Order: C-alpha cells, then structure tokens, then sequence
C-alpha cells in the first residue's frame, strides 16, 4: 500500500519554488501564516515519522508532500543530537542551535533531492525559502522535546532514539 | 537497533519467541504507534530469557515489532524493495485473472494455511481488504451502467482450519492411503525408460 | 609532470611496500643514480621534486580500488539475511581474507585514501562493519574487525566520533561482561573503547546501560582481582586506561557513574597505586592519536573528580595521600609559567583540601604555602597565567592558612 501523504494541500495554499508554504503554529518569526487549526504540516510528519521511515518507496503528488519529506528527514537529524542529552532543557538549547544553522536549500549541494525540487529563480524567493525551513526546524525541534523526554527520568525515550538509524528512505540533510 | 542485551547467538530464538507469543496484526499502523505511546503500559511486553553461557536471565521490552513484524504481508517494502503489492491485492488479481463464473465461489473459500498465517486477526484484515475493494468494483459498474440493477454483493469469506502445522501432510496421508495414488505416481520402471524427465512438468505450466 | 606519484603506484602493486617506504625506495634510488651519473642529474631533480611536492584523470588507485571491493562485499554479507541468520554456505575462509586484506591497507596505504573511502556517503561502509559486528558471533572474525576499527580511527577523529555514537561500545561492553573466556578478545575490546573514548566526545544516554556503574565495578574487579585466564597481566592496564577515558566526557562528579563503582566497591588498592605511577610522570595513556583538538588530561580529571566529593575521596590509604600531596607539589613547582596544566595540579590541590582533613596533618604545607605567594607575586601577563593566580586566591580565600608566611 502507499505510504502516509499529507492532507492538508488546497489550491488557496501558497506556493514557494515548488514547495507549499503552508500554516504554522508557531512563535517563532517568520513568512509562514500563523495556523488556527490543531493540526498542521509539523504535527502530521510527527505523527507519520515513525511510520513513513520504514516505507522505501514515496510518490509525490502535491507540493505538499515535498514540505513533508523535508521535516521527516529534519527530524532525524533532531533525534541525533537528542539522543545525547540528560534534559529537556539541554534538549531545547540544542534545538535551537540547530535551525539557525543553515542547511542546504533546493538547488545546491547537500540538498539530496535537487532533481525533483525547484530552486529558487529570483533572489527574494530565495530569502522566503531558507527563513520558511529556519521556520520548520525550529518548531519541529521545540515540539519533539515534548515526545522524546520521558517525564519521569527527564531523559530520552528509547521509543524514538530507535529510529535514529531509520533515515526516511535513506536521504540526510548532510 | 534498541535491545542490545539480546546475544548474538540468541537474537533467532529470541525474534521467534516474539513472534510466536506477543505479535499480532493491527488495523491501522500509524494509529498503534500512538497506542504504544501515549498508553505504553497496555501494550508492551517483557520478555525473559536466558543465555546459555552464564545462565544469567536477560530481560527485553517488546513494543513495536508487536505489529510490525506481520505489517509485511500487507506493506512487504518494509523488507523486500522489490514487492509492494499487498496479499489484500494480490488475492483479488488472481481471483481477477480467474474465468469468471469461478470469481464468487473463490471469495467465498479463501482457506489460509501454514504457520506464518496462525497471526491474530490476519483474516479479518484480509477479509476486509477485500470487501473494501470488491464492494467499490460492483458500484463502480452500477454507475457505468446507469443505475438501473443493483447488483448482488460478494460473500467473501477467510476461514483459518484447525490444522496448520500439519495441513500439507494431511492432504497427502489422505491421498496416499488411496489406491489411485498407486496408478499417478511415477514407477521404477517409468524411470528406467524415460529418465528423469518423467517428473519435469507441474501444473503451473503448459506443454 | 606526474612520475612521482605513478612510480608509487607502480611499486606499492609488484612490491608490497607501504606507503612510506615506497617514497624512500624512490628517493634513495633516484638519490643514486643522481650522484654516480651526474648526466642524469636535471631529469632525476624533477623526479625527486614531484615526490616531496595526484594521479592522472582516469588511472585509480589499487588500494582505492580493492576498498571498494571490500566494502562491497562486507556490506552484501551483513544484507544476506538468509546466510547470516539462517547459514548454508561457508563464509569464514572468504570474510578473514577481506579482512586481513582492509587492515594492511588500512595499515600501511596512504591515509588520505583510507580516509575517503571510510569518510564517503556519510561513513556508509564504517557503521556497516559495525552492524556486521553486531550480528556476526564468531570470534575469529569479530577479533580482525577490532583490529580494523583501531585502524580506522588512527586516520581521523570524525571516525571516532561514528563509532562512539554508534552501538560498537554497547557490544564491546556487553561481549566483555559475558564472554569472559576469549583473553585477546577481552583486551582488544578494551583497547578499542579506550580509542573511541579518548577525545572526550559525549554520547547518547542509551549507552549508560552497558557502560555506566555496573560496568565499572566490572572493570575495578579486573583491576583490583584480576583473571584467571590473564597470564601476561596486561588486562588491568587497560581496564585503567579505559576508566580513565570512560571519565573524560562524564561532567559532574556528583552525578558521574564510575565515582559510584569507587564508593560502592569495598577496598580499591590496585586502582589507586596506578593511578599515582601514571601522574608521577605525567604520562596520558588515553591519548594515544595526534588528532586535534586535544582533550584534556585524562588522569586529572578522575582526580579532581575523585575529590569532587568525600565519598570518593577516602579510597587513598593514609600512605597514597602523602605520596599523591608530595607530587602534585613537585608538578606545581617544576611547571612553567604560561603551561595548560598547571592551573590542573592546582584545581586537584583546591579540590584535596575541601575533601580531606588536609589542615590536621598539613603535609609539605610550607613548601606549598612558598609556592602561591610566588604564583601570586609572578608579574606575568598571559590570560593562562591569570586564571592560575585566580585560583590561588581563590584558594587562600577559602583557606587562610595557605596564605600566611611559611613556618
């Protein structure tokens, strides 16, 4: 069977390269609209993370998806870094250390997937999209120290920690 | 990947065992990881065992691989990359590829046989893969047609029998111990003659 | 334009030689015949210049290339799910000739090589091994993979830090505590977690249960009592190199694992003698690689962490303490200023007076005492030399009588 896409694609959604700027629930500073919702492009990969790992094959179909791939292979780069720490509150210090590095973006080397993303043609399109993920990867971070932490050690579950050699299917954002 | 304490020696045993006892088959996959973690206490296992250097015991959490494991069946990427077809779709294309007055009474017996089919809640999982895609079939030429018969539904039916880890041998002690066994079996003296040869065809294929 | 470098590779495949005593043949053979026939001379300097000064476009290394074979074929062994689990074939013969053939290559080929085709794809083929370790249960094979990971991480550090953060120390510490009868395998182990832990990086907090307090106990009954099966005595100088390097990424003395294995186990002696033969010398056994950047000191760092608390701190007998008070002494004294351990020896002597009853007996208190009033009176001006006289004060501050004039 087909592996878990995102729903939340509308033709009123915004488009960035060929990626879709899409709501956000956040504080952090940023060109995604803020979301009204209780679910959104973050809590959904969070919710199929741990199920769109083991799949090893993945159709596009929208704009949305290639949003979606993106956290997915963010959020193994998150469980690295967390895997090492004693505390949320070390947790969420190495979290936002790591959105504001920078990452590749569509169109460089580093990115894994130039061919099937569009890069940004003009340069203000390209300021839209490396402050759009600097978006995503801080939220996503803020939002796993919520799920990795065992409250009653205060320290890393190995209920996700076991999938931090599961790359989604075998792409890194490095 | 989590349980190391498990020996190298013992990690067979130890899947086995798993497998055997604590797996099963789940509806939907993404909505068990929740249950295992937001109501982890209900859902996951421990195993002892015991090695057999120190015959110390050693002790393991079982979580995921509960569902995970049979999941092949149904999403088989998640071993072979070179199968995606779940057995819910491969049983309706051979059914499919069947003449068509045997296309009812083939959904209507599907026998599941072997150990690997003794999983809790395999058939009802198959057994509603199906309806699923034989009720849309039925609506999807009532509409083409334009609405005016509503045509029968299709009575599928996944039985799981009693004997599983003997069926096969069961068949053939019934069979042998028939006389037409002793006119079908290939002779001495066939052999003799024809060679080896004489066993090279199988009903899978013509000529 | 390119001979130096094809005339390596020309000898390295029909000789065998390493790399480096390929550039000597080259060099003393060149060297010679520029000197017995000086007709030869202009063509021999450009030789010799195009050694100590790449390879043409489509010409690959042969080391390069049997890498990748090795790899290949190590990496289709641990995907053979059949084969691994569930064994037909014979593999033992096959698997110990790659094997031997990745450690002379590892050990004696150019690094550079070595050290891309290890660092490529994201250490693709490095955590593949340490998968295949992993799996396989034969020890004839796991002992050749030890050799070739202690290979692997002389190179680079970005190797070291593949290994530690992988689940190689969690099998090692897992092997060690339950195949007890294998002595090379126990002290190769030894060796390889002592190398992956030596630069200081932390690691993930799974790794705690095989190498946190049980398995320090497990390591001070090595050293304190040792094996039957250890006849040559080796094990418990590495089973004390390697607490020594397990301590360098373990922050807060309080909460640190192995201080727990001090104060729980009944009467550590062995352990402590080591401890003051190594900081007689001061000698890093830990640091066996020149990789950069460097970690701190592997044994004044257990010190002061030993004498972070008084639980910990009365392990010494009465007889150790005055020895240990006698040498931190000559350290502080000898030392240069302007030197990184200096402010060290100090921190551990700050660190003995709060947790031992050092002003009852006062050993070599007025030699002390004359060596922070000159620390103190040094008009150096290196920031180095500022945090030493900042922790002087600091220290008379809290203990007067170290300040008072020596009588």
């Amino acid at each position: 069977m087909p592996a878990y896409h995102s729903s939340l694609m509308d033709p009123d959604t915004k488009l960035i390269g060929n990626m879709a700027l899409l709501p956000i629930r956040s504080q952090f500073k940023g060109p995604a609209p803020r979301e009204t919702k209780d679910t959104d492009i973050v809590d959904e990969a969070i919710y199929y993370f741990k199920a769109n790992v083991f799949f090893k094959n993945y159709e596009i179909k929208n704009e949305a998806d290639r949003t979606l791939i993106y956290i997915t292979l963010y959020i193994s780069e998150c469980l690295k870094k967390l895997q090492k720490c004693n505390s949320k509150s070390q947790g969420e210090k190495e979290m936002y250390t790591l959105g504001i590095t920078n990452f590749p973006i569509p169109g460089e080397p580093g990115f894994p997937l130039n061919a099937i993303y569009a890069k940004p043609a003009n340069k203000q399109e390209d300021e839209v999209m490396r402050a759009y993920l600097q978006q995503l990867r801080q939220e996503t971070g803020l939002r796993l120290c919520e799920k990795v932490f065992d409250p009653q050690n205060d320290k890393p579950s190995k209920w996700w920690t076991c999938f931090v050699k599961r790359q989604f299917m075998n792409k890194s954002l490095s | 990947d989590r349980e190391v304490g498990i020996p190298p020696e013992q990690s067979l045993e130890t899947a086995k065992a798993v497998k055997e006892r604590y797996s099963y088959v789940c509806p939907d996959l993404v909505k068990e990881f929740n249950k295992y973690d937001t109501d982890g206490s209900k859902w996951i296992k421990q195993y002892t065992g015991i090695n057999a250097i120190s015959k110390k015991e050693f002790s393991i959490d079982v979580g995921y691989e509960r569902f995970l494991g049979p999941e092949i069946f149904f999403h088989p990427e998640f071993a072979n990359p070179d199968f995606t077809q779940p057995i819910s779709e491969v049983v309706d294309e051979v059914i499919q590829n069947c003449p068509i007055d045997v296309r009812r009474p083939l959904y209507k017996n599907i026998v599941l046989s072997g150990g690997s089919t003794m999983f809790r809640d395999f058939g009802r999982r198959l057994q509603r893969d199906l309806k699923r895609t034989v009720d849309a079939r039925l609506k999807l030429s009532e509409e083409l047609s334009g609405g005016r018969l509503k045509p029968k539904p299709i009575d599928v039916q996944v039985i799981t029998h009693h004997m599983q880890r003997y069926a096969v041998w069961f068949g053939g002690s019934m069979l042998a111990s028939t006389p037409e066994f002793y006119q079908v079996c290939h002779t001495k003296k066939d052999y003799e003659e024809i060679g080896p040869s004489i066993c090279r065809h199988n009903p899978v294929f013509g000529v | 334009r390119t001979i130096g470098a094809e005339l390596m590779e020309l000898v390295r495949r029909n000789t065998g030689l390493s790399h480096e005593l390929c550039r000597v043949a080259i060099g003393i053979i060149v060297g010679h015949i520029q000197a017995s026939v000086p007709a030869s001379s202009p063509v021999m300097e450009q030789v010799l210049l195009s050694l100590v000064e790449a390879l043409p476009s489509g010409q690959v290394c042969h080391d390069q290339q049997r890498l990748e074979v090795i790899f290949a074929d190590l990496a289709r062994r641990k995907d053979d799910a059949q084969q691994r689990s569930w064994a037909l074939y014979e593999d033992e013969g096959v698997i110990r000739c790659y094997l031997e053939e990745l450690l002379h290559i590892l050990t004696d080929a150019d690094p550079e090589v070595c050290k891309k085709m290890c660092k490529r794809n994201e250490f693709e083929s490095v955590l593949a091994l340490v998968a295949y370790y992993q799996m396989e249960h034969r020890a004839s094979l796991r002992l050749l993979l030890l050799k070739c990971f202690g290979a692997m991480c002389s190179l680079d550090a970005a190797i070291i830090s593949t290994l530690v953060s992988s689940v190689l120390p969690v099998e090692l510490a897992r092997d060690m505590q339950t195949d007890t009868q294998d002595h090379q395998k126990l002290c190769y182990s030894a060796l390889i977690l002592a190398m992956v832990f030596s630069m200081g990086e932390a690691v993930p907090y799974a790794h705690y249960e095989h190498l946190g307090t049980p398995f320090a106990q497990f390591l001070l009954n090595i050293v304190e009592d040792g094996l039957p099966l250890d006849t040559t005595e080796q094990l418990p100088d590495l089973c004390v190199n390697l607490l020594l390097a397990l301590n360098l990424h373990l922050p807060a003395a309080d909460q640190n694992v192995i201080m727990a294995a001090l104060s729980k186990h009944a009467n550590v002696k062995i352990f402590s003698e080591k401890l003051l033969l190594l900081l007689n010398r001061g000698d890093d056994p830990v640091r066996i690689f020149k990789h950069e950047p460097q970690p701190p000191h592997s044994v004044l760092k257990f010190l002061q962490d030993v004498f972070g608390s008084p639980a910990t701190a009365a392990i010494f007998y009465h007889t150790d303490m005055m020895a240990l008070i006698d040498i931190t002494v000559r350290h502080i004294a000898d030392l240069s200023p302007g030197d990184k351990l200096r402010m060290e020896y100090l921190s551990l002597m700050h660190a003995i007076v709060r947790t031992t009853p050092y002003l009852q007996h006062r050993h070599r208190l007025p030699d002390l005492q004359a060596i922070l009033r000159r620390i103190l009176n040094e008009e150096e001006t290196s920031p180095q030399c500022q945090m030493d006289r900042m922790i002087v004060r600091e220290m008379c501050k809290e203990f007067l009588v170290l300040g008072e004039a020596p009588s």
